[PDB]
């Protein structure tokens, strides 16, 4: 018995991460990913530093000494083959310790910053080493844009799976069609914590709103009328962290949130703050509210709260997916 | 048997961007998945022929991803020409619908001409109806030298369209392979 | 099923031949629609007969463009030879029709071998056809050919088993597609 799962969702939602977790779960190369991890690191610091003078109001450095390091970073920003001299890591680390740089980082939702920014900058001392070996979590956090369609195959209890990973950005979506025919089920990934952010494509469209429009496009599509959708409400960790912080209020981006109460049948995790419960379920309902409008039994929607960078959470939710495929005879 | 006609309107509707969309990989089954979409596109165009307002439209064939059709084969002596332009608008609606569900942005490029043609079957293999002539050649040139989202017509075709209440904008004089300098117009939508 | 049933099947190890008239638009601008059709029917009827004699399956006729494939429907290891022999007879037939008609007819011939997808598209007016990068290449080989000669690719030459004498094609310098794709062409003597 073989199943063909397709991964859809907007860019940076976590699709490629889900595929990686499949290898760590159901399936020498770490030496090539190092270069990518360093690029993420470089890209992270330069983006924060470049945004400082462009924000309204601008963010000032806490240490005038670091102004020279800022000048340093900006000069090498477009260097094709960067050789990463030990100097770079020193300057980068010093900037990351500057309070000004931190305050700018806090307002990262006001510009385009990769998700692994904080993860890598906190371990510069680890990556700088010439004998550095990437951990599992490092490879999971490493971000590299997907362009084209990739196929991954794995077995789970003698059951075959063919997982297709595609690009989530606008220009790439034109390729999805090539995987619509005879798809066992679709896995729609959503970056739940991206409610206070806008897409890269135009710098205006709200990231969560884009997710919603895209889901409505897939759920109501003419060639997917009988195809069920497994909805991964990804980035649960960043969602909770944001909700608790209290700086960005969900109701400032999605007004309707002010009239939302937690459903009775809600199953919160042990020790989970009510505010987090209320937020994660609100987001789930915005998506369910679309899946409810049409379909009429010829296909359903199966929600799941998810954190792709957690092999623990993924093993659990994917097992739940395994059950859905088999008991529904898909 | 071949039959002559004096006033038949021919149309060639292309999708210039399809060739680029088409690729062969192990994921798309050596281009089969791409052809699956072309089949959906042609099918939606073919379904317009059943609309009562298009009963006078004859689909001749499909060259690759180009759609070839004609009106006036079942013969305001000129209304059939205006109808051909109405059919070209409807294809755009159908292609826009496909784009919506396939996350693409395919655009149609039309060319229309009118005049005498010869209709019938040719060769010795299969009974395939077709139309020939300089009129059919020029219609096709109006497509290949056309612009995306535009309908390019010839001078006399433009005059007929105007009598029917159509606005046309001069594209200028272009050197058409085999014909030389021809003045052509763009229909105003 | 939400996708229309597709009537398409894949086929490996086949050959594709294209043939096209040189300056057909210029020719159709000189003689009556009747003459053009009589001349064109005199030519293609013979081709169609020559097709069956050479185990070639005629696909379709696009005005002045004539094309067929070998290895279809049923497989045949003699494929490359069939198209080569088909071109041979074709070029000769063109010369006879040129003599008794008086019309200046000349055609370029092109051949390539590889895989294709074949069948039909849409709902109305079905017509057997072929699609694939290899088919696209064969089409360009014709465009990059020479008046009254058979232009073949290296891929096709490897199926010929050395039964025909060829010479450097230099198609790269006659057609942009052939160059950008690093194609090595030849010309059968
Ligand atoms: N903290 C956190 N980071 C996550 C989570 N899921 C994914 N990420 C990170 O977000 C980034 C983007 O994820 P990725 O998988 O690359 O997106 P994508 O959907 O494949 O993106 P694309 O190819 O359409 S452009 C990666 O750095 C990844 O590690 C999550 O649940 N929590
Ligand atoms: C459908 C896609 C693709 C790529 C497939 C293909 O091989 C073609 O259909 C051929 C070559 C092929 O079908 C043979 C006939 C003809 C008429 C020569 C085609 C056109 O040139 C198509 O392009 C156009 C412009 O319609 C092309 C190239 O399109
Ligand atoms: N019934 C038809 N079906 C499809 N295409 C047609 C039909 N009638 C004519 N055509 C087309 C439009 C013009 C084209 C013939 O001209 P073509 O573009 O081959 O050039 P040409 O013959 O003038 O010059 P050349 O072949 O030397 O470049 O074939
Ligand atoms: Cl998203
Ligand atoms: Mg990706
Ligand atoms: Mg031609
Ligand atoms: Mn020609």
């Amino acid at each position: 018995a073989t199943h063909r799962l397709l991964l859809l969702g907007a860019g940076e939602s976590g699709k490629s991460t889900i595929v990686k977790q499949m290898r760590i779960l159901h399936v020498g190369e770490k030496a090539t990913k190092v270069q990518d991890i360093k690029n993420n690191l470089k890209e992270a610091i330069e983006t924060i530093v470049a945004a400082m003078s462009n924000l309204v109001p601008p963010v000032e450095l806490a240490n005038p000494e670091n102004q020279f390091r800022v000048d340093y970073i900006l000069s090498v920003m477009n260097v094709p083959d960067f050789d990463f001299p030990p100097e770079f890591y020193e300057h980068a680390k010093a900037l990351w310790e500057d309070e000004g740089v931190r305050a700018c980082y806090e307002r990262s939702n006001e510009y385009q910053l990769i998700d692994c920014a904080q993860y890598f900058l906190d371990k510069i001392d680890v990556i700088k080493q010439d004998d550095y070996v990437p951990s599992d979590q490092d490879l999971l956090r490493c971000r590299v844009l997907t362009s084209g369609i990739f196929e991954t195959k794995f077995q789970v209890d003698k059951v075959n799976f063919h997982m297709f990973d595609v690009g989530g950005q606008r220009d790439e979506r034109r390729k999805w069609i090539q995987c619509f025919n005879d798809v066992t089920a679709i896995i729609f990934v959503v970056a739940s914590s991206s409610y206070n952010m806008v897409i890269r494509e135009d710098n205006q469209t709200n990231r969560l709103q884009e997710a919603l429009n895209l889901f409505k496009s897939i759920w109501n599509n003419r060639w997917l009328r009988t195809i069920s959708v497994i909805l991964f409400l990804n980035k649960q960790d960043l969602l909770a962290e944001k909700v608790l912080a209290g700086k960005s209020k969900i109701e400032d981006y999605f007004p309707e949130f002010a009239r939302y109460t937690t459903p009775e049948d809600a199953t919160p995790e042990p020790g989970e703050d009510p505010r987090v419960t209320r937020a994660k379920y609100f987001i789930r309902d915005e998506f369910l509210r679309i899946s409810t409008a049409s379909g009429d039994g010829r296909h359903y929607c199966y929600p799941h709260f998810t954190c792709a960078v957690d092999t623990e959470n993924i093993r659990r939710v994917f097992n739940d997916c395994r059950d859905i495929i088999q008991r529904m005879h898909l | 048997y071949h039959q002559s006609y004096d006033c038949v309107c021919v149309m060639f509707a292309s999708i210039p961007d399809f060739k680029e969309f088409y690729t062969e990989s192990d994921v798309n089954k050596e281009g089969l998945e791409c052809l699956r979409l072309l089949n959906e596109i042609i099918a939606d165009f073919d379904d317009l022929l059943s609309k009562p307002k298009f009963s006078g439209v004859e689909k001749i064939k499909t060259i690759g991803s180009t759609y070839m059709a004609a009106t006036g084969l079942s013969a305001r002596q000129y209304m059939h020409i205006g109808t051909m332009v109405e059919f070209a608008y409807a294809l755009v609606g159908k292609l826009d619908a496909i784009n919506k569900h396939s996350f693409n942005d395919f655009k149609l490029r039309v060319g229309i001409n009118h005049g005498p043609v010869i209709a019938g079957v040719i060769g010795a293999q299969k009974p395939q109806y077709d139309i020939w002539g300089n009129t059919v050649n020029v219609a096709s040139r109006m497509d290949s030298t056309g612009v995306l989202d535009k309908i390019q017509v010839t001078e006399e075709t433009s005059l007929i369209l105007q009598t029917l209440g159509y606005t046309c904008t001069c594209r200028g004089i272009i050197n058409v392979k085999g014909k030389g300098d021809l003045k052509t117009y763009f229909v105003n939508t | 099923m939400m996708f229309h049933k597709i009537y398409i099947q894949k086929h490996d190890n086949v050959s594709i031949l294209f043939a096209d008239i040189e300056g057909f638009t210029s020719l159709a601008s000189q003689c009556t629609a009747q003459e053009l059709v009589m001349t064109l029917n005199e030519l293609f009827a013979r081709f169609d007969k020559l097709a069956a004699e050479n185990h070639c399956l005629r696909i379709k006729i696009l005005g002045d463009c004539y094309y067929c494939v070998s290895g279809l429907p049923e497989a045949r290891a003699d494929h490359a030879h069939c198209c080569v022999e088909m071109g041979m007879d074709m070029i000769e037939a063109i010369s006879l029709v040129r003599e008794m008609t008086g019309v200046n007819v000349n055609m370029r011939v092109g051949i390539h071998s590889g895989r294709v997808h074949c069948g039909v598209l849409g709902l109305r007016k079905w017509q057997f056809d072929v699609w694939s990068n290899d088919v696209t290449l064969a089409n360009h080989m014709e465009a990059g050919g020479k008046a009254g000669r058979i232009h073949i690719t290296k891929a096709t030459l490897s199926y010929l088993n050395g039964d025909y004498e060829v010479e450097p094609g230099c198609g790269g310098e006659r057609n942009a597609y052939l160059k950008e794709h690093s194609i090595e062409t030849f010309l059968i003597l």
